[PDB]
C-alpha cells in the first residue's frame, strides 16, 4: 500500500494528451507493411509544392479555370498594372484555397519565404518584359511601376524559359505572423507591372494567359495547431 | 527498462512503457523526418537551379 | 530545424537561379539569397508541429448517440466510421492511405428526464460498451446473452469516474487503411462504388447495466478517436466542396475560391 | 592633468563638448551595436548609413520656467524629419537604432533647480476619458517638445493625454522613474546629462513610426529660481543622436 | 545568501564613502560599514523568496464566467488576457517585457437554481473548455460541429474530481511578451494604440457536455494562471493609480502617497 | 496493478504548489529568445536603486511634484529640525508608495540596512551643514539636536559633493521586523537638524531644497509573500 | 533517469519528469542569481566609494 | 546545358533576366568600384548606403515609332529623384557612382530596326 497523493488534474480528459492507454485487442498480428509511394513524413512537404493560385478571384471566374488565369494583352503603353495581392498566404483570398494555404490554415502562426513561379501561356512567338515586385508594409500598395520599383522586384523577361519566379523572402518585425490577419503582423503587396508592353508578330493572338504557382521555401514553417474555418457540420453525415 | 529521450526546447523526460501491446505505446512526437523531393522535384533527369530548364 | 539565409552580394553572369520552365512537373527551389541580397540569419526555426503524427494525433469526435433508462431505446448502435465527422475525416483525406493505430475516449454523460414520477432516487449509473466485429452476434434488446462478452471486448464504466479508454491496433487487412477507392466490391463492376466497399470495421453498442432510478434517465456516449503512431501515403488536395454523404465522396460543386473585385484589389470582399 | 567633468563626444560629422557633467549612463549597462545573425528574422540585406545617420541632431531648444511641469519627446519621432535619419525611415519597412542622448542646460552660481533626465522603455500613456485612447497628434511632437501639466486635465470626451507630472502620463509614481536609465541637471553641479541608449524591444527589428519604443522625459524635480539680476530666460537643448542604425524591408516612401 | 557586515573601527581620512554627487544616475553603495562602526555579523539571510520565479509562480485567479442548464447562456466565451484581474496585472507590469510558460488550473463549480420544477434528481455534469486559437471556427452554440476539438485542444471533465489542469507554452511571436506597447496597429499611427493592438492569444469557450437534471444549473468555471519558468526585462514603477480598463493605462491620477501633518510628524494619518 | 493507497491532500489545489502537468500544446516551437537589456533576476535588484522619497506628505503636496521637495531655509539660529519620519520602509506613509517600499508590501518580513541619499538642490553658492541622524526606538523621538546627537548620525557638509548618505544599519532585537507596524517590531526614528545655519551670499536665493533616496543595502532581503494591500478591484475591469 | 537536488533549508528531493514537453516541467524556485549593476550604477565611468564622485 | 543568350543581374532588392542578349559591355575595360586612400582629397569619412541606393531604378518607358530621331537621358540627374539615392545626392556636396544601364526594348521575329546604346561621358551639348 504505496502512498501516493493526486494533483490537480487527475480524472481530466485532455485533448491533446499522450498516454499509454491498454490494449483491446492483446497479442493481435498486424497485417505486415508495405512500401508504398510517395509517403509524406511532415506537412511542410506538402506545402513546398506548387499548386496554381487562382488571381483572377473576380467575379463568377471563381467558378470557372478563369480563377486561374491571369489575363496579359499588348498595349499602347507600359507601366500598367497586371495584378495585385496582399501578403497573407493563410487568409487572402487567393491563396487561401492553395496548397500551402489550406495547410497554413489549420495552423496559427507562419514564418518563412515563398515563390511566385509566374508561367507564360502565350503564342511562342509573343516577347514581353515584367515588373514582378513586392513591397513591404509601410506606406500603401504601389500604384504606379515607378512606386512599385523601390521595393524588392524581379524583371522577367518572357523567352525559351516560359516561367520567372519572384521569390518573397520573410522581411517582418516579429519571427512570425499570424495566419489570420492583423495589421500588426501586415505582411506587404505584391503586383505586376508591364516593363515593356507585349509585342507579338502578325497573325499571332495578341492576348495570352500567365498562370502563377504558390510554394513554400526551405525557411517556411507554420505554429499552434488550430482547427480549419473551412470545414463545417450541421448533423453527422450519412 | 525506461528510456530517457529529450524534451522539445527552444532537459529529458524518462519513459517506460507498461503494456504487453505496442498499440498501447505512446504517440511519436519527436520524428521531425522530412523528404519533399519526392513532390517537388519528381523529375527523371536532374534539374539545376542556375542552369535553363529548357536547353 | 528550418534553413539559414547565406549572405548574398550582387551579381552579374548568364546564371538564371529564376527562370525556369515549369512544364517539367518539377518545383523550383530558388530562395532568397537567388534573387536579391541576402543578409546571413540563423534558422533556429523547427518543423516539429507539422509532423504528420502532431497533426493527426489529437481526440476528435466522431460520433455520439443516445441510449434510455427506459422505452425502446434502451441500448445504442454504431457501425464503424471516420467519416461521419467532417473535422477529423478532412484531415485523414489530406492523404491516399494511411496506416495508425487508435486511442479510443469515450464521453458518457446521463441528463435527467421530465417526468411525473414521484420520490426519484437515482443509483449509480454503470454503462457498458461492446464491440462485435464482423461477423459476431449482435444484442437485439438490452438483455440479450450476447452482452456476456465472452470473448468480444468490452468496457464496463461507472458514472463519474475518469473516461474510459482503450488503444486498438492496425486492425486493416491490407497493408494500410485505404481512405479513398476508385472501385466497386463486385468483379462485374457493380454493386458498391467507393470506400464504403472497402469499410468492414463492425459495430459498437452501449447500454445501462442498470436502470438506477424510477425516473428516466437519457445519456449519451461521445466516441473519440485518436490516430497515435501514423504512417500517410500519397498526399492529395485538401477537401474543398462540404461533405454530403458518410459513405462516398458526393460533393455538391462549390467555386475555386472567395471573391473579392479587380485582380488588382488588395482586400478580400 | 584630468578632470571628471571634462567630456567630448564625436559622432559623425558633430562633436559635443561638456565642461561640468556625471558620467555617461549607458542604458542598462549595454552599449548599442547591431542586430547578430542570431537573432535576425529579415532575410533582406540592411542598409547601414553609418556617418549620415547615426550623428548628432540637435532639435528644438525648450525654455525652463519656474513653473514649467516637464517635457517628453518620444524617440523615433523626433528625428522622424530630421536628415537622412528621418529619410532611412521613411523607405524602410523595418529598423533598428539606440541612441546618444545630450540634454544641455547651463545656468550661473545663483540659480538653482534639478531635473530628471529619463530615458522610458515603451511609455504607454493613458488618456484624460477613461474610455479613448490618446490621439496620434496629443502623443507625439516630432522635434517639437510635447510638455506635461501641472494639474489633471478633463475628462471629457476627448483624446487627451493625461498629463499630470506626479503620474508621468503613466498612472505610476513621477519619484520611481529612476528604474530607467537617468542622470539628473542639479544646476548647482551640473550642466548636461548623457545617456547612451541600446535598443530595448522584444522583437529584433520594428517599424519606426507605428512603434516608438522609447521616451525622452525631462521632469523638473525641484524648480529653476533665481534672485532678481540673475538671468531669467533658462533654455534646455535636446541633442540626440542614433547609434547603429539599419534598416531592412526597402519599398516606397511613407506610413499607411 | 545576503552579505555579512565587517567588523569597523574609528577613521579619520580624505575617503569620503558617504559624500557623492547623485546627479550621475548611479546609486550609492555605502553601508553601514562605511559611516559608523560595525561589529562583524555573519548573514545567513537569502533572497531566494524574492527570486522573479517565486514572486510570480503562483496560482492567481485571472478570470470567470457562468453558463447553464439552459436558456441563453448554455455556453461561455473569454477572450483570453491577465489584465481583467487587479492582482496578477500588477505583477506581471512590474516588468516591461516577460517570457514564460503557464500553468493552467480551473476550478468549475455548479449551484443548483430556483425552480417550480419538481422532482428533480441531477446526474452528474460533465464539462468541456475548448481553446480556439487566432483563426479558427467559434461555437455559436452549445451543440455546433465545432465542438468536436478535432485539432483544438480541450478539456473534459466531469465534477467531484480533481480540478483540471495542463500547462502551455511561450507562446508568442516575439521572443519575449510585451506588457506595454507605445504604438499602433497601423502603420499610419491609426487605429488601436496601446497593448490590445498585441494581445491575440484567442477565446476560451465552456460547456455542459450534459444538463444532467430536470431543475436548472449554473457553472462558474474560473482561470486560473500561473507563470512558470519566467524570464523578465526592464524593470518598472509599480501601478500607483487604480486600473480603469483592461485593455490600457487608463488611470484617473491621484496623488504620490497617503498623507501625514507637518514634515515632523512620526505617525500616518 | 500496482497496491498504492492516498494520503490526506489527494485532488486539492494548492495555489502555491509545484506540479508537473500535461502540456496542451505537444512539440510546439517556441520563438527563439532574445537578448534584451536589463533582465531582472530578484526583486532585490529593483529594491536597491535609489528613487525619490515624499518627504513632504503634508497636505496636497502628495498630488505634487512638492512631495518630493525638503524646504531648507536660511534661518536665525541652528538645531532647528529639518524633517522626521519612522524606520517603516514598508508601512510610513513616506517609504509605502517609493520603490522599495512597494516591493515590500508583497513581503511580510524584512530585514537590513538603508540608505538615504540627500541631495542639496539649492544655488551653487549656498553652504550649509545638517545632522543626519538615526534614533532606535526604546525612548521616543528626539526631539532636540542635542538628543539626535546621542544616536548614529552623520553631519553632512554641503559642497562639490552635493549628495550624502546617512546610511541606517540594522538594528534590531530580531533577525527580521514586520513589514506591517507592530510596536515589538518597532524600528526607530530619522531626524534632521541644522547643524550651522544656510549662508548664502547677496543675490542668491536663501530658500532651497533638498531630495531623499532611498535603496536597500547588500544585507537587505525580504520574506513570506503575501498580496499588497495597495491594489483593488470591484469588478473585471473591461 | 532521475535528478536528486538539494531542498531549501536555513536535504535531497529526487526529480524525474515525465513529460515530452519543457513546458510541463516544474517551476525553477531555486535560481538565486542576482545583478544590481545594471541598474544600481549604470554609469560609463566607474565610481568608487572613497572617492569624489565630482573630481 | 549553357548559351551566351542567358542572363541574370542582381543589385540589391532587384534581379534582372534576359534570355536574349550580346555580352555586358563593361566601360572602358574597368568595372566600378570606390575611391582610394590614394586618390581621395574630401578628408570627411562618405556615407556607402549600399543595397539602398545601388540598385535597379526603372524610370519610364518611351515608344519606338517608325519615325523616333531618337533619345538621351543626362546621368546624376535621371535618378536624382528616385529612391534614395536621389536622396543621398541632396543631402550630400560631393558624390561618386558608376552604374549597369540594361535598356529593354522587345519585339518581335516579323518586327526589324536598331538602335545604338551609347554612354557619352561629358555629352556638353
Ligand atoms: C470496446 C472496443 C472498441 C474497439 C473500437 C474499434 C474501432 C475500429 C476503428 C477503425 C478505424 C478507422 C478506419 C476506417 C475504415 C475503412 O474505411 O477502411
Ligand atoms: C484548453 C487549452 C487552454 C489554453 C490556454 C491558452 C491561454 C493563453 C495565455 C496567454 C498568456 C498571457 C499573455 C498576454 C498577451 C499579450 O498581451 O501579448
Ligand atoms: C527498468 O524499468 C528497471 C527499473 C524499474 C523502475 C521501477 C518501475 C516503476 C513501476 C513499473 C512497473 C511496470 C508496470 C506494469
Ligand atoms: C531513470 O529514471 C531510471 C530509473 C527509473 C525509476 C522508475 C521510474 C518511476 C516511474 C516512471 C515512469 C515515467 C512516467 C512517464
Amino acid at each position: 500500500g504505496l502512498p501516493t497523493m493526486n494533483t490537480p488534474g487527475s480524472c481530466q480528459f485532455l485533448t491533446s494528451d499522450d498516454f499509454q492507454s491498454p490494449s483491446a485487442m492483446p497479442q493481435y498480428d498486424v497485417t505486415p507493411e508495405m512500401r508504398i509511394p510517395g509517403e509524406v513524413k511532415n506537412l511542410m512537404e506538402i506545402a513546398e509544392v506548387d499548386s496554381v493560385v487562382p488571381v483572377q478571384n473576380v467575379g463568377e471566374k471563381v467558378n470557372s479555370m478563369e480563377a486561374y488565369q491571369i489575363p496579359v494583352r499588348s498595349n499602347e503603353g507600359s507601366g500598367t498594372q497586371v495584378f495585385g495581392f496582399p501578403l497573407q498566404p493563410g487568409y487572402s483570398s487567393v491563396f487561401s484555397r492553395t496548397l500551402l494555404g489550406e495547410i497554413l490554415n489549420y495552423y496559427t502562426h507562419w514564418s518563412g519565404s515563398i515563390k511566385l513561379t509566374f508561367m507564360f501561356c502565350g503564342s511562342a512567338m509573343a516577347t514581353g518584359k515584367f515588373l514582378l515586385a513586392y513591397s513591404p508594409p509601410g506606406a500603401g500598395a504601389p500604384t504606379k511601376r515607378v512606386d512599385a520599383m523601390l521595393g524588392t522586384h524581379v524583371v522577367w523577361d518572357v523567352g525559351l524559359q516560359s516561367s520567372c519566379v519572384l521569390c518573397i523572402p520573410w522581411i517582418s518585425q516579429t519571427h512570425y505572423r499570424y495566419v489570420a490577419s492583423d495589421e500588426y503582423t501586415a505582411g506587404g503587396f505584391i503586383t505586376c507591372w508591364y516593363q515593356t508592353n507585349i509585342v507579338v508578330p502578325a497573325d499571332a493572338q495578341s492576348s495570352c494567359y500567365i498562370m502563377c504557382f504558390v510554394s513554400a521555401c526551405n525557411d517556411f514553417s507554420v505554429r499552434l495547431l488550430k482547427d480549419t474555418p473551412f470545414i463545417s457540420q450541421e448533423n453527422f453525415f450519412q | 527498462g525506461a528510456q530517457v529521450s529529450t524534451q522539445k526546447t527552444g532537459i529529458h523526460y524518462t519513459n517506460i512503457n507498461y503494456y504487453k501491446d505496442a498499440a498501447s505505446n505512446s504517440a511519436n512526437r519527436q520524428d521531425f523526418t522530412q523528404d519533399p523531393s519526392k513532390f517537388t522535384e519528381p523529375v527523371k533527369d536532374i534539374m539545376i537551379k542556375s542552369l535553363p530548364a529548357l536547353n | 530545424r528550418v534553413a539559414d539565409t547565406v549572405g548574398t552580394g550582387p551579381t552579374n553572369s548568364e546564371a538564371i537561379p529564376a527562370l525556369t520552365a515549369a512544364e517539367t512537373g518539377h518545383t523550383s527551389q530558388v530562395v532568397p539569397s537567388d534573387t536579391m541580397q541576402t543578409r546571413h540569419v540563423k534558422n533556429y526555426h523547427s518543423r516539429s508541429e507539422s509532423t504528420i503524427e502532431n497533426f493527426l494525433c489529437r481526440s476528435a469526435c466522431v460520433y455520439f448517440t443516445e441510449y434510455e433508462n427506459s422505452g425502446a431505446k434502451r441500448y445504442a448502435e454504431w457501425v464503424i466510421t471516420p467519416r461521419q465527422a467532417a473535422q477529423l475525416r478532412r484531415k485523414l483525406e489530406f492523404f491516399t492511405y494511411v496506416r495508425f493505430d487508435l486511442e479510443l475516449t469515450f464521453v458518457i454523460t446521463s441528463t435527467q428526464q421530465p417526468s411525473t414520477t414521484q420520490n426519484q432516487d437515482a443509483q449509480i449509473l454503470t454503462h457498458q460498451i461492446m464491440y462485435v466485429p464482423p461477423g459476431g452476434p449482435v444484442p437485439d434488446k438490452v438483455d440479450s446473452y450476447v452482452w456476456q462478452t465472452s470473448t468480444n471486448p468490452s468496457v464496463f464504466w461507472t458514472e463519474g469516474n475518469a473516461p474510459p479508454r482503450m488503444s486498438v491496433p492496425f486492425l486493416s487487412i491490407g497493408n494500410a487503411y485505404s481512405n479513398f477507392y476508385d472501385g466497386w466490391s463486385e468483379f462485374s463492376r457493380n454493386g458498391v462504388y467507393g470506400i464504403n466497399t472497402l469499410n468492414n470495421m463492425g459495430t459498437l453498442y452501449a447500454r445501462h447495466v442498470n436502470a438506477g432510478s424510477t425516473g428516466p434517465i437519457k445519456s449519451t456516449i461521445r466516441i473519440y478517436f485518436k490516430p497515435k503512431h501514423v504512417k500517410a501515403w500519397i498526399p492529395r488536395p485538401p477537401r474543398l466542396c462540404q461533405y454530403e454523404k458518410a459513405k462516398n465522396v458526393n460533393f455538391q460543386p462549390s467555386g475555386v475560391t472567395t471573391t473579392r473585385q479587380s485582380i488588382t484589389t488588395m482586400t478580400n470582399t | 592633468g584630468y578632470s571628471d567633468r571634462v567630456r567630448s563626444i564625436t559622432l559623425g560629422n558633430s562633436t559635443i563638448t561638456t565642461q561640468e557633467c556625471a558620467n555617461v549612463v549607458v542604458g542598462y549597462g549595454v552599449w548599442p551595436d547591431y542586430l547578430k545573425d542570431s537573432e535576425a528574422t529579415a532575410e533582406d540585406q540592411p542598409t547601414q548609413p553609418d556617418v549620415a545617420t547615426c550623428r548628432f541632431y540637435t532639435l528644438d531648444s525648450v525654455q525652463w520656467q519656474k513653473t514649467s511641469p516637464g517635457w517628453w519627446w518620444k524617440l523615433p519621432d523626433a528625428l522622424s524629419n530630421l536628415g537622412l535619419f528621418g529619410q532611412n525611415m521613411q523607405y524602410h519597412y523595418l529598423g533598428r537604432t539606440g541612441y546618444t542622448i545630450h540634454v544641455q542646460c547651463n545656468a550661473s552660481k545663483f540659480h538653482q533647480g534639478c531635473l530628471l533626465v529619463v530615458c522610458v522603455p515603451e511609455a504607454e500613456m493613458g488618456c484624460a476619458t477613461l474610455n479613448n485612447t490618446p490621439s496620434s497628434a496629443e502623443l507625439l511632437g516630432g522635434d517639437t517638445a510635447k510638455e506635461f501639466a501641472d494639474k489633471p486635465v478633463a475628462s471629457g470626451s476627448n483624446k487627451l493625454v493625461q498629463r499630470v507630472v506626479y503620474n508621468a502620463g503613466m498612472g505610476v509614481g513621477v519619484g520611481n522613474l529612476t528604474i530607467f536609465p537617468h542622470q539628473w541637471i542639479n544646476l548647482r553641479t551640473n550642466n548636461s546629462a548623457t545617456i547612451v541608449m541600446p535598443y530595448t524591444n522584444s522583437v529584433p527589428m520594428d517599424n519606426m513610426f507605428r512603434h516608438n519604443n522609447v521616451t525622452l522625459m525631462v521632469i523638473p524635480f525641484v524648480p529653476l529660481d533665481y534672485c532678481p539680476g540673475s538671468t531669467t530666460y533658462v533654455p534646455i537643448t535636446v541633442t540626440i543622436a542614433p547609434m547603429c542604425a539599419e534598416y531592412n524591408g526597402l519599398r516606397l516612401a511613407g506610413h499607411q
